[PDB]
RNA sequence: UGGCGGUAGCGU
DNA sequence: GGAAGATCGAAAAAAGCACGCTACCGCCCGCGTGGTGGTG
DNA sequence: CACCACCACGCGGGCGGTAGCGTGCTTTTTTCGATCTTCC
């Protein structure tokens, strides 16, 4: 009955968006790795997001209509395969929750590999993508 | 004869014509309908007859 | 004044004029309604080959 | 043809709106961004 | 060294 | 002797709405982030 | 010399919002679901 959807945030207000989706009771979702990148002065804990403007979401549209979220603060739209948004199962988030250091694990290699941001989200989207196509 | 011709029988089956009446495409729900209804002519911040 | 550009576009794109204009030329072509025309190509529904 | 649509001088710093420029921009800004993802191996979702 | 929009007016 | 053909009424969408001229103003990204320069 | 202030700027597009916005014309074409009909 609850269902799993990926926001596309506006640019720029993640944290903005990630506190309003807080207040409205939803259960909102950043990957979050460090990476250990290299900031102006040497290496140091960054703390960036996978790539921004993206989000993870879950709601019961029973209870909170996806009205609500699309006019949420920080937030512009969804994600619709085909004409409706994705439905993700939990294997997913389950996943990202207890690894934060299988094929799941390998493409955590990869993206410890690259860090490339726009290729480490890119991953995440294809690892996500890649279960719905097993669901 | 509206009656006859009216489809609904109920007060969420009228109200989730009127929710899809209102915002086609939208999947109808009884809470947004029901905030839809409330918000259209009964709330002071939507309407207002002077 | 007369020199002209192009645009490679990495997917193809239906042309408006010759889907919108009553009557769509695609649809009258392939014999199928206007609305599984324009909800094939704004990727909504998928169509067999 | 850019002469065709021009991108006149305002006598003040700035320029015109040739809405025709802000739609070619638009259009090689969906263009590249396209074939970015495509060079990615995008998922079916992000590339539709 | 141009366009758009609004306003008012003139002759029909 | 019940589903294609014909009808058909309502809903939606597109097209149009005289000519010439004069004067004025208002406007012609954005925003809100980050790279980089200045600094207590 | 890592912290604040100024300008590039980048992609972004409907905006601002925890949603709607619309509200005094007429004619022609499409079309689409609903209804009646008739024969294979």
């Amino acid at each position: 009955m609850q269902s799993w959807y990926l926001l596309y945030c506006k640019r720029g207000q993640l944290q903005r968006a990630q506190e309003h989706l807080e207040r409205q009771a939803v259960n909102c979702l950043a990957p979050m790795i460090t990476l250990e990148k290299i900031v102006r002065g040497k290496r140091t804990a960054v703390s960036e997001p996978l790539c921004p403007n993206y989000l993870f979401v879950e709601f019961d549209p029973e209870v909170i209509h996806t009205t609500t979220i699309n006019a949420t603060r920080g937030v512009s739209h969804f994600v619709r395969f085909g004409a409706s948004p994705a439905i993700v199962p939990s294997a997913v988030i389950h996943q990202l929750s207890v690894y934060k250091p299988e094929g799941a694990f390998e493409g955590f290699q990869a993206i410890f590999t690259e860090p490339d941001g726009e290729a480490r989200c890119m991953l995440l989207l294809n690892l996500i993508n890649k279960e719905i196509k097993h669901s | 004869e509206t009656l006859r011709v009216d489809p609904t029988n109920d007060r969420l089956s009228a109200l989730v014509e009127i929710y899809r009446m209102m915002r086609p495409g939208e999947p109808p729900t009884r809470e947004a309908a029901e905030s839809l209804f409330e918000n259209l002519f009964f709330s002071e911040d939507r309407y207002d007859l002077s | 004044r007369e020199r002209m550009g192009h645009i490679e576009l990495a997917s193809p794109t239906a042309h408006i004029w010759f889907l919108k204009s009553l009557p769509s030329r695609i649809g009258l072509l392939l014999d199928m309604p206007l609305r599984d025309i324009e909800r094939v190509l704004y990727f909504e529904s998928y169509v067999v080959i | 043809p850019p002469d065709l649509r021009p991108l006149v001088p305002l006598d003040g710093g700035r320029f015109a709106t040739s809405d025709l420029n802000d739609l070619y921009r638009r259009v090689i800004n969906r263009n590249n961004r396209l074939k970015r993802l495509l060079d990615l191996a995008a998922p079916d979702i992000i590339v539709r």
